[PDB]
């Protein structure tokens, strides 16, 4: 199991077999630069946490685990959501 | 004052020991540090009282020395010594350093100030880069 | 030669058997923390160049070469001058 477990990112320490990888919203710079055109439902986020980084060449990068390995994680997710009773989408 | 100036290349060399791999243009890791090319001379005029004396009467009615007889108002006199700047062309040798494994057709160079800034006053630059096998892997 | 001629930092990526250190005094940071009663001939000056520390707080990490090997590298210096003729400190 040794040896063949590790994340590299491109110039970072390499780590070892466990991380976390967060798909937020809610990034400053995301608002004025990717997402411009789309909602809540179909946006478009950056993984990479550096901030010397705008986003627009943060999407270059890319954190290749390491292979000779099959990976695969869990997913969790939290949504929330409000819609009328009576509405117009949903032919009501 | 002499302040010394810092040479950045951040597509050919790796980077150097504590520095963070960034792409802002005030970080860019230094890849070798010299000195500013502006030197002094000196002149030795000599005579620096008649020189003074006759100066101001063939070029200056009263423009400089405009108390021409209080003592002490009156215009300083001219060292024996005189100095000026000037500027020589540098040439420098900085060693070596290693180098990325695939190197892109453009390069970026940067030629910086003390506190992180580009000097207006730089009219050539020119780099020559030769490479050679260090340890194996 | 391989293997042993690694330099690592503490968290960065290892470099391999050539680096630079440079001793500069103009840092902007060192005038206000550490050196306020000394001049130019008996400073005290960092050798990292990573600006997340403060050089009070940067006096810990240790940029450990590796062992099992004798390192050791050459010195360029640059100082410059301005003593007068006659003066009281050599007796002139």
């Amino acid at each position: 199991t040794e040896g063949r477990n590790s994340i590299r990112y491109s110039e970072l320490s390499p780590l070892y077999d466990t991380t976390k990888l967060y798909l937020v919203d809610n990034k400053s710079a995301d608002i004025a630069s990717l997402n411009y055109q789309n909602d809540h439902s179909n946006f478009l986020t950056t993984v990479v946490q550096n901030n010397d980084f705008t986003p627009t060449e943060a999407s270059t990068q890319t954190i290749n685990f390491d292979e000779r390995s099959r990976w695969g994680g869990q997913l969790k997710t939290i949504m929330h959501t409000n819609m009328p009773n009576v509405n117009e989408y949903m032919f009501s | 004052g002499a302040e010394q100036v810092y040479w950045s290349l951040p597509d050919m060399m790796q980077d150097p020991v504590t520095f963070r791999s960034t792409r802002q243009v005030n970080n860019y890791p230094v890849v070798g540090a010299e000195l500013m090319p502006v030197f002094s001379k000196s002149f030795y005029n000599e005579q620096a009282v008649y020189s003074q004396q006759l100066r101001q009467a063939t070029s200056l009615t009263h423009v400089f020395n405009r108390f021409p007889e209080n003592q002490i108002l009156i215009r300083p006199p001219a060292p024996t010594i005189t100095t000026v700047s000037e500027n020589v062309p540098a040439l420098t040798d900085h060693g070596t350093l290693p180098l990325r494994s695939s190197i892109r057709g453009v390069q970026r160079v940067t030629v910086t100030d003390a506190r992180r800034r580009t000097c207006p006053y730089v009219y050539k630059a020119l780099g020559i880069v030769a490479p050679r096998v260090l340890s194996s892997r």
